[PDB]
């Protein structure tokens, strides 16, 4: 599966951003679940959450009523928007895939930082 | 569950068998993952399982281990192997990983 | 007297304004079953989809239905109270004995057994978040119905002749909980040996349990990024609401949801039928 | 008087051979719990280690431990019926209320809570084929008492100093189903949402069924032809008895077992100090 | 759970699409193997999963169906696949064979 | 994994026969569960039952106390030994081995046609 995200380089404080997925090899309704993944400026990590191929979604539960993941069946993406953004969540974001039978987070977007700045 | 990857750092020179431990708050039963994060790149599975080992890499990685203990151990320690190595458990979601570990060359 | 209508209507006037006249009885367990219905809501709450789904869904069901089942025990109380009066209000000869039976089972029982059903349905249906389908809200709705008359109704088809509830309650409490074991969740109903696999069908709790995960598993997945239809290696997975089934062992075929209605009202039929012949045949002993 | 030991000894003596006295309340359970005992066993009749393994041995101790919690119901009744005789013949004085309760609590509960713990252990313990292994009998043996013991002290604990039994039954059995909800089966203790996942340490069967299926799942092992030691490709697959016991959340570690019995011996002190207490401060209320 | 492959035998010619139906007597849920035993030899597995396939055969084998019915389907029948196929579910022990299907040639 | 069974090629009705299937390639108590299945004169099949690696047996239960199936770790063996035997029980017999995770009979024995006869 090859996945490519794309969206801003930066958004202002308090407000909302929105990156997209677009996954090229499989449908996002057919097999796997589909996952969005953040790392903090150095080395941590943080899974923020997964909409699996039937439309439920999960979320990290630090990232409550902020994160939200849609899904675009026809163009195989799907979306988040981080709502209440903050300098903290200036982040690299990731996209990627996690197969449930394996259980791990098998494939990865290549990457786009996202800074909230002011 | 909170992983606890200790420590953040080795510097263990080339050709050498290195030995990360990851430590699990719970119980977390053969469910942790190596990931192998080069610099500016994505997290690559390199351990599912805990012992078995995705397709395409060198074979000199052995993640062994069990109860709370898991170790990632590394035979003649190459140059492309120094990075930073998360474990991540997946036994429940939220899948924490852990703090990584930055080798070093001496 | 009047032929059939007209005393039925007028003691089911009777009787039904006596459950009007007596908040403590109803009310009681409409408090119960409301705040009930809430902290199974509260501890259920937004049943998700991961591999702790099934056993958590499952739950709850078998939770309900037995709850029906048990919270029929009272209706063991209906024909044992007012005995003397019913055999000093026969042998004066007030009625006759289908009009008495079929007005006072629409005063009490028809009403009061449609109320935990509607409001359970409609308190933690939501909160759950089990189907949100309307026809499926609607085969709960009426599943719960039926489970709580045909349990009420073997009550009724033990309780009714007898001058002392407490022996017919613990009769009715150690054959509630022998039609507990075989319900789906607490034996796998397929792996018993086939001397007394047979009667599973005596349980009512089957019929009641068995169509509340037939019309709430049927179109779920409970694996997340696993599909699991063709799975492979992955056996053994559970990894949709047909693979609990099966291996629950339930007709997945559409008729195997309402034979259970038709077992149902069949033991309502029965049961009711077995309780009238007790009041025609205990009714001049008095 | 005597001071502590002739009187508890002597009173014992009156109560235990009071039971012995009453072949009816004893023997009415001993049968109960022996034909109750034989069932279980012919329906789990030799438990396989298929993929249906597991919610059948889970199915077991989910029914015995809570069998016991609602079998102290019984023992609502030892200190309600006595209750005039109790108040009369503390205000003549015939004894300490410590040399009493410890005394009467030696009587009846230390006895007949026994039985049908090793009655079930020793008639369901070999026909439904658990773990072979000699401590192993030892610990659902001593468990089984244990879970006993506890919720019969909190069946006291609720029941002493009340003049009517039904109240208190029917709180009793209250307390017991919002105790059955919060046990490992039918919710997923691990999936509750942590405002009100606080309240499963208040459950007695957690106690009895975490530990019962402590010494019992832990080596065994469930999915035939899968070794499942470091599960690879199936994932979701819960093939062992340890994937059971972390997916159920109960600690695996030898300390997670035991610290079950600490909290039932923890349990029974409270709540049989609080019985006590009841008693040191309704005696003169008489 | 009794399987029951019906018909048993079939005779059609060389390079063409046969059909093999096997109908169990509950629901078996894709739990439903294809094996493919020669004359003299043991039964080889050849569909797994009841969609699914074991590398080492010419791909030509395409098992649908679902619910209880379920259904080889060769395209190009060719010479090596005379012979006799049984289905087998392994849903539940005991794991039940079918009658077998001798296909012959035209 | 490689299976050879080897064993007599007749027995007398009402006796006992024995089996074993010599196993090169795996353990016996290492990982699968290992299988003996029956063919009768012609085309039908039957499943008899398997020993898996933790010595637990199942058994078809068309074959009830007749069957006993036995294990020798150190060789890498496991036995059949059928009781109260019959000329029907005339079948061509084989050791073959399941895997669990995939579910399907994988690997069969090459097979010895054994004849109950007077
Ligand atoms: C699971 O994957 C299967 C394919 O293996 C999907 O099933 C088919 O999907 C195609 C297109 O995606 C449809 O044209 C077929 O009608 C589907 N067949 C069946 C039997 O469903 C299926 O959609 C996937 N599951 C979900 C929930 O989307
Ligand atoms: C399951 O397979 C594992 C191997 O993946 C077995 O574990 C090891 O087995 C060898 C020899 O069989 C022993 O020397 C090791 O001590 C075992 N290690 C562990 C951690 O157990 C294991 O024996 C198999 N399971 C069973 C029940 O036999």
């Amino acid at each position: 599966v090859q996945l490519q995200e794309s969206g801003p380089g930066l958004v202002k404080p308090s407000q909302s951003l929105s990156l997209t997925c677009t996954v090229t090899g499989f449908s996002i309704t057919s097999d796997y679940a589909w996952n969005w993944i953040r790392q903090f400026p150095g080395k941590k990590l943080e899974w923020m959450g997964y909409i699996n191929f039937d439309g439920g979604t999960t979320y990290n539960p630090s990232l409550r009523g902020r994160i939200s993941i849609t899904r675009d069946t026809s163009k195989n993406q799907f979306f988040l928007q981080l709502r209440s953004v903050t300098p903290e969540d200036t982040a690299t974001y990731y996209c990627a895939t996690f197969y449930g039978a394996k259980g791990t987070l098998d494939y990865w977007g290549q990457g786009t930082s996202v800074t909230v700045s002011s | 569950i909170v992983l606890t990857q200790s420590p953040s750092s080795f510097s263990v020179s080339l050709g050498d068998r290195v030995t990360i431990s990851c430590k699990a708050s719970g119980y977390i039963l053969n469910r942790l993952a190596w990931y192998q994060q080069k610099p500016g790149n994505a997290p690559r599975l390199l351990i599912s399982g805990a012992t078995s080992l995705e397709t395409g890499f060198p074979s000199r990685f052995s993640g062994t281990g069990s109860g709370k203990d898991y170790t990632l151990s590394i035979s003649s320690l190459q140059t492309e192997d120094v990075g930073t190595y998360y474990c991540q458990q997946y036994w429940s979601t939220p899948w924490t990983f852990g703090g990584g570990t930055k080798l070093e060359i001496r | 007297t009047t032929s059939f209508c007209h005393q039925l209507r007028w003691v089911s006037k009777r009787s039904f304004k006596n459950l009007l006249g007596n908040p403590q009885a109803s009310i009681a367990q409409i408090i119960v079953t409301v705040v009930l219905g809430l902290v199974i809501g509260a501890i259920y709450f937004g049943l998700k989809n991961d591999s702790t789904g099934i056993q958590n869904r499952a739950g709850v069901l078998f939770f309900l239905t037995t709850n029906q089942c048990f919270s029929s025990v009272s209706a063991v109380e209906l024909f044992v109270v007012e005995k003397k009066l019913f055999i000093h209000e026969y042998i004066s000869g007030y009625y006759r004995v289908s009009s008495y039976f079929l007005g006072k089972l629409l005063s009490d029982l028809l009403p009061m057994r449609m109320l935990p059903s509607i409001i359970f349905t409609c308190i933690v249906y939501f909160m759950l978040g089990l189907k949100p389908k309307a026809d499926a809200f609607f085969v709960m709705m009426f599943t719960l119905m039926m489970v709580a008359y045909s349990a009420s109704s073997m009550a009724l088809a033990i309780a009714a002749g007898q001058s002392v509830v407490s022996v017919a309650t613990l009769l009715m409490t150690i054959c509630f909980v022998f039609m507990m074991i075989f319900s789906g969740l607490l034996v796998n109903l397929t792996t018993i040996a086939s001397w007394l696999s047979w009667l599973q069908y005596f349980s009512i709790p089957r019929y009641g349990f068995t169509a509340l995960q037939h019309n709430e598993f049927l179109g779920q997945n409970f694996c997340p990024g696993l599909n699991a239809t063709g799975n492979n290696p992955c056996n053994y997975a559970t990894c949709t609401g047909e693979e609990y089934l099966v291996k629950q062992g339930i007709d997945l075929s559409p008729w195997g949801l309402w034979k259970n209605h038709v077992a149902l009202a069949c033991m309502i039929v029965i049961f009711l039928t077995i309780a009238y012949l007790k009041l025609l045949f205990l009714k001049k002993y008095s």
